[PDB]
C-alpha cells in the first residue's frame, strides 16, 4: 500500500513486453514531434 | 547530434533519467560539454 | 505497430558473425563513399592530420528480406547497427 510498492507494479506491467529501437507512433503515417530547446551553464572558452 | 563537431563528443555521454508523465509525456534534460568551430572574424581586434 | 512486429520477426534467430550470403562461393559488394565535414588540423611538425569523416557504406544480404505488402506499406524501417552485421573498415 506504500508508494514504492504501487510504483513497483505499475513500472513491472508497463515493461512487460515493450520494445525499444521501435519508433513509438499511433500510427506508421503519423509523425512526432520533438519540442526542443538549450541552457547554458558557462561559456568554458 | 551535432554536425559542427571538432575531436570532441557527438552525443550526450551521461544518459541521465528523464521523466514520464501519465499521460504519456516525457521529458528529458541531460547536460553535455560541446566543442564547435568557429569562422573566428578577427579585424577590428580586439573590439570584435 | 506493424514495425515493432516485422522487428520481432525479422530477428528471430539472425546471427552477427555469420558472413551473411546465400553460397559461400559468392561475395558481397560493399560500395564505399566518403565526405569531409571540415579539415579540422594539419599539424606539420608531429605529421598528423585530424579530419572530420563522414564514411558511406552500402550493402546488402539475404536473411533482413521481407514482403512490404505484407505490414501495411512499409519499405524502410531503422534498426541499431549494433544488432546486424558489420563489415569492418
Amino acid at each position: 500500500e506504500t508508494r514504492a510498492h504501487a510504483e513497483e507494479r505499475l513500472l513491472k506491467k508497463l515493461f512487460s513486453g515493450y520494445n525499444k529501437w521501435s519508433r513509438p507512433v499511433a500510427n506508421i503515417s503519423d509523425v512526432v514531434l520533438v519540442r526542443f530547446g538549450l541552457s547554458i551553464a558557462q561559456l568554458i572558452d | 547530434v551535432l554536425y559542427n563537431n571538432a575531436d570532441g563528443d557527438f552525443a550526450v555521454t551521461h544518459l541521465t533519467k528523464a521523466h514520464l508523465f501519465h499521460d504519456g509525456r516525457v521529458q528529458w534534460t541531460p547536460p553535455a560539454i560541446y566543442k564547435s568551430s568557429c569562422s573566428i572574424d578577427v579585424t577590428f581586434f580586439p573590439f570584435d | 505497430h506493424a514495425e515493432e512486429r516485422l522487428l520481432k520477426k525479422l530477428f528471430s534467430g539472425y546471427n552477427k558473425w555469420s558472413r551473411p550470403v546465400a553460397n559461400i562461393s559468392d561475395v558481397v559488394l560493399v560500395r564505399f563513399g566518403l565526405s569531409i565535414a571540415q579539415l579540422i588540423d594539419v599539424d606539420e611538425k608531429n605529421q598528423m592530420m585530424t579530419t572530420n569523416v563522414w564514411v558511406k557504406q552500402e550493402w546488402h544480404d539475404y536473411k533482413l528480406r521481407w514482403d512490404p505488402a505484407d505490414y501495411e506499406n512499409v519499405t524502410s524501417i531503422r534498426i541499431p547497427s549494433e544488432l546486424i552485421w558489420r563489415p569492418d573498415i
